[PDB]
């Protein structure tokens, strides 16, 4: 019965910043792993990022690795996306998903609904 | 939990160990008594604090904490192979090192009975109610006008005097020479009150008193401060009972000198004077803390002050207390005289003093016992229990006024004794509301602030009432008017109840 | 007797970075803990002694600390010698000797999609008696997979076998082969024969699948 | 230099008995205490029994505990752990630290001093050879990129098995999976390479396997259906 709210994105300048955001209501965060998905025109479902626990770290892409930011807030159930050097080969309707075993094996069960991005 | 409570976990375990049997199960025992062992060995006592690291008197505490888990080694080693047999041995290496090498760099293993016994012989002061009649008979010859008008008030202008200069030295002297200058005090009232022809005898003498009567504040901060705050609980309980045992024992032996014994005042006085010097002696023999209250951070009790000053049920219960505090104490310095001018008597023999003394204690301690036992919130009972107990308290204060009747001495003390059970019923409710609330810092400032303003009312009180230099008005007249003050008192917390 | 837990039990680090291995005891033991640092086939070796002490022999980039009965380890600058299974031992007496769980630290490195690669049972198995299936996973990460083998698209429990492999040291990527050990059954029984597979890389479960 | 060595640990019966040596070069068993440690494979360190040979002081685990013995003896300076009645948790790496005497500083220090460490087993299959079994590389569909193909080596006894392809040729690729213990008492491995999709039928690759116990060495060809 939960959800993931999402928010952030627009039409940003090319090289600039932006803040993504992704909410849930219903269970909470401290004890799931949070992921980021990407679908590019063209292609489909590539991967961004993933949150892990609170005492571990973030693991990233091979395009995307140390250039983004991953954020965790478990006390607001929400997880920030910090992004920095928005290139335009990344124009794309960013995702949002949850992880569905403690151990993060990678059960999706719930699925976000898009953040139109687009540079330049 | 640094070194101390290592110790004491390490004596209770002793205990688990000693008086059970079945030690197939004392591993867990042992295994415990070797943690805080091992625990307590480079633990930074205090007495090693002064001493610098490096030094041959500190390989001495290394070497028996060394010695002490290698005989918990060899405890263990067959209390393993099923020897059950060898805790006693495991008891009797402990009692040989605790009688050899860790308590020579300890510190004293009975301050508990210590304490409570300084706090029993201390508080004895055998001829402390019998000091009016003593300066009512035929051995010094004051009248009943040169005690009344002359001499306490003084008493009520020095305790003014003394309040806030002696608690200042106080809090930076670590507690332990305010106790010596309080002992010497009391030397010095006993003896101006031996030594003494005429007024300004006494009257020094009651200035003497102002500061041992000051003083209490100071000894419980003695003990907070000489007693760790996970220790201070029981200990200051078993203090405070010592105390109110110590004033119990003093009183029903003034009882048991004057009546049954028979004794004179000068001999009274002269025994007074030998449990003072013992008081003096067990002053002497004391050990002084290092940290203090105010001298050993101030924005925020500053902020937490004011985040409370805004709060009515504090400002409601302060205001009471110093009004209430300022009415009891002075019908207590007050009635005495009162009993004397009732029943002016010279038999020593019908003198019954001391008992009323004893029950207002024994009556103030058990009200207390049950005063703790109120669990009443503020929502329902705050006002109208205020204005019932203060309407009991007019009324008694009115009877003890019209008492002019010389058999009817017994019903003063009985009046006087119920006066003191409805006043000792409400410190321990006051203090438990007002000091539950704030730090221990701020909650010692709040009730010295508030014992000034309860000073501030009586000297006011004071001037007005009984001065020479004002009103000078008759003594009977004095307590009509200290009867009408409990009145209006009455019918203006009983207009605000509602 | 006594417990020793340790939580983190799976870290991944790149080259110089700054870990922290937490070690929360059971009962009230006292400041003698050690850190063990156990190579894949070889010998442990003492590294810190008392909980603070570092012992003499390896280098200064190891220490420790002490928070009751929480002991934490730290490393200030991560050589790529210093990746191995990190021990918790605490020692009170002769017999009360009992370790921790293990941490094995990781090189940090981007996640891949895992090659799932899935093979037909060879002709020879047949005429044995005993057919096995194999799914491949190769040059992904991290090493948290789970494959699911679907028989008439259901799960079968008890039948599978997994087997990961160590580290790479060209890419410090993973490898995993499942093998589901079957009786002659392969025949008679339902004739799809896919393994459904998932991974952080991957959105979709991709599921290889062969009939024939 | 001081050092440890380990001794007497190989294939055993469930049931039978086998015993251990520690010997200590160098210092001796009466200044400092002997110790075991067990190592599960796949799982962590654990500790098994000591003996102190200043007065005898041998304590057990609860899972060794009335089942093993130990003996230390001063004159041929090392340590003996008998055993006897094994079963398949048994089935592990067993050391043999130092660890000093209380007091001082050689109490404090931890197992500084281990050894190389011995490798027992227990199983009840015999030795036999492995039943190697080709992997077809199915490039009929999904063609393009890369292509795997590999070999399945099963039912071998004991553990250490080495595949090389080629004859160490092929190098790049190689993914030679840790021997996982099969339910039925014995061992399998994986091994599969990464051929490239332009040499799939082209090139000829051979499976070279070497079983040292039982000696074997059978190199089968692997093709496409
Ligand atoms: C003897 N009497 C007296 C007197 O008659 N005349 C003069 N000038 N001075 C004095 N001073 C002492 C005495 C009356 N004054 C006092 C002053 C204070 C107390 C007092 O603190 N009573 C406490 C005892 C309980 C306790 O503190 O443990 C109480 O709560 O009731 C008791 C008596």
């Amino acid at each position: 019965q939960v959800q993931l709210q999402e928010s952030g994105g627009g039409l940003v300048q090319p090289g600039g910043s932006l803040r993504l955001s992704c909410a849930a209501s219903g269970r909470t965060i401290s004890r799931y792993a949070m992921s980021w998905f990407r679908q590019a025109p063209g292609k489909e479902r590539e991967f961004v990022a993933v949150a892990r626990r609170s005492g571990d770290g973030a693991f990233y892409a091979d395009s995307v690795q140390g250039r983004f930011t991953v954020s965790r807030d478990d006390a607001k159930n929400t997880v920030y996306l910090q992004m920095n050097s928005l290139k335009p080969e990344d124009t794309a309707v960013y995702y949002c998903a949850i992880d569905s075993d403690t151990f993060y094996s990678g059960s999706y069960d719930y699925w976000g609904q898009g953040t139109q991005v687009t540079v330049s | 939990a640094d070194l101390e409570d290592n110790w004491e976990t390490l004596n209770d375990n002793l205990k688990v160990i000693e008086k059970a049997d079945n030690a197939a199960q004392v591993k867990d025992a042992l295994t415990k008594m070797r943690a805080a062992a091992l625990d307590a060995q480079k633990a930074t006592p205090p007495k090693l604090e002064d001493k610098s690291p490096d030094s041959p008197e500190m390989k001495d505490f290394r070497h028996g904490f060394d010695i002490l888990v290698g005989q918990i080694d060899d405890a263990l080693k067959l209390a393993n192979e099923g020897k059950v047999k060898e805790a006693q041995a495991a008891a009797e290496q402990l009692k040989t090192t605790r009688n050899a090498y860790i308590q020579k760099y300890l510190s004293w293993r009975h301050l508990v009975c210590y304490l409570c016994f300084y706090g029993f012989m201390a508080q004895i002061r055998p001829g402390e109610s019998f000091i009016t009649p003593y300066l009512l008979g035929p051995d010094k010859n004051f009248t009943r006008e040169q005690v009344t008008n002359e001499i306490t008030p003084v008493l009520s202008y020095s305790y003014l005097a003394v309040l806030v200069p002696v608690f200042l030295l106080t809090d930076y002297l670590r507690y332990t020479p305010v106790l010596l200058l309080q002992g010497l005090s009391f030397v010095s009232v006993w003896l101006l009150l031996l030594l003494g022809h005429s007024v300004a005898h006494m009257q020094l003498m009651e200035l003497f008193y102002s500061v041992t009567m000051a003083a209490r504040i100071a000894y419980s901060s003695y003990i907070f401060s000489l007693v760790r705050p996970a220790r201070y609980q029981r200990v200051a309980g078993y203090s405070r009972a010592a105390v109110l045992l110590g004033v119990f024992t003093s009183s029903v032996l003034g009882q048991l000198l004057v009546t049954v014994g028979r004794v004179s005042f000068s001999t009274l006085n002269y025994i007074s004077l030998a449990f003072l010097t013992f008081s003096v002696v067990l002053a002497l023999f004391l050990k002084r803390p290092k940290r203090s209250l105010f001298f050993n951070v101030l924005a925020r009790m500053l902020r937490e002050l004011g985040d409370s000053l805004r709060r009515p049920q504090l400002r409601l219960w302060s205001l009471w207390w110093v009004f209430n505090s300022a009415g009891y104490y002075l019908v207590v310095y007050y009635v005495h005289i009162l009993w004397n001018e009732v029943d002016p008597t010279t038999n020593s023999a019908r003198v019954y003093n001391g008992a009323a003394d004893a029950a207002s204690t024994l009556l103030g301690a058990i009200t207390s016992f049950a005063a703790g036992f109120v669990k009443i919130r503020w929502a329902r009972w705050s006002k109208l229990l205020i204005a019932g107990v203060t309407a009991t308290q007019a009324g008694l204060v009115f009877l003890l006024a019209h008492t002019r009747h010389p058999s009817s001495i017994w019903l003063c003390y009985a009046a006087f004794v119920l006066f003191r059970g409805s006043y000792q019923f409400l410190v321990p409710i006051a203090t438990f509301q007002i000091a539950s609330s704030l730090s221990k810092e701020l909650c010692a400032l709040v009730f010295g602030v508030n014992t000034f303003f309860a000073t501030i009312v009586k000297t006011i009180i004071t001037f007005i009432v009984s001065d020479v230099r004002g009103l000078g008005l008759p003594v009977r007249k004095q307590f009509q008017l200290y009867s009408v003050y409990f009145l209006i008192l009455s019918i203006i917390y009983f207009l605000g109840a509602m | 007797d006594i417990q020793m837990t340790q939580s983190p039990s799976s870290l991944s680090a790149s080259v110089g970075d700054r870990v922290t291995i937490t070690c929360r005891a059971s009962q009230s033991v006292s400041s003698a803990v050690a850190w063990y640092q156990q190579k894949p086939g070889k010998a442990p070796k003492l590294l810190i002694y008392s909980a603070s002490s570092l012992y003499s022999g390896v280098p200064s980039r190891f220490s420790g600390s002490r928070s009751g009965t929480d002991f934490t380890l730290t490393i200030s600058s991560l050589q790529p010698e210093d990746f191995a299974t990190y021990y918790c031992q605490q020692y009170l007496y002769y017999s009360l000797v009992t370790f921790g769980q293990g941490t094995k630290v990781e090189i940090k490195r981007t996640v891949a999609a895992p090659s799932v690669f899935i093979f037909p049972p060879s002709d020879s198995q047949l005429k044995s008696g005993t057919a096995s299936v194999v799914c491949l996973l190769n040059n992904f990460y991290p090493r948290e997979a789970k494959v699911q083998w679907k028989v008439d698209n259901a799960l079968q429990s008890g039948n599978s076998q997994e087997s990961v492999t160590e580290q790479d040291s060209k890419d410090s990527t993973y490898s995993l082969s499942s093998t589901l050990t079957l009786s002659k059954a392969d025949y008679e029984k339902h004739k799809v024969y896919a393994c459904e597979v998932t991974h952080q890389g991957l959105s979709s479960p991709v599921t290889k699948s062969f009939n024939r | 230099e001081v050092q440890l060595v380990e001794s007497g640990g190989g294939l055993v019966q469930p049931g039978g008995s086998l015993r251990l040596s520690c010997a200590a070069s160098g210092f001796n068993v009466v200044d400092f205490s002997l110790h075991w440690v067990r190592q599960a494979p796949g799982k962590g360190l654990e500790w098994v029994a000591y003996i102190s040979s200043s007065s005898g002081s041998t304590s057990y685990a609860d899972s060794v505990k009335g089942r093993f013995t130990i003996s230390a003896d001063t004159s041929k300076n090392t340590a003996y752990l008998q055993m006897n009645s094994l079963r398949a948790e048994d089935t592990a790496v067993y050391y043999c630290a130092r660890w000093g005497y209380w007091p001082g500083e050689p109490w404090w220090k931890a197992f500084d001093y281990w050894g190389q460490g011995t490798l027992v087993t227990v199983s009840s299959a015999s030795t036999k050879g492995p039943s190697v079994f080709p992997l077809a590389p199915s490039s009929k569909s999904t063609s393009g990129g890369t292509a795997a193909l590999g070999c399945l080596v099963k039912d071998y006894f004991p553990e250490p098995v080495t595949v090389s392809w080629n004859s160490g040729a092929l190098t790049s690729g190689v993914h030679t999976f840790p021997a996982v213990l099969q339910s039925s008492g014995l061992y399998s491995l994986s091994s599969v390479v990464t051929v490239p999709s332009s040499s799939l039928g082209t090139q000829t690759y051979i499976c070279n396997v070497n079983h040292k116990p039982s000696n074997t060495k059978v190199d089968k060809k692997v093709e496409p259906k």
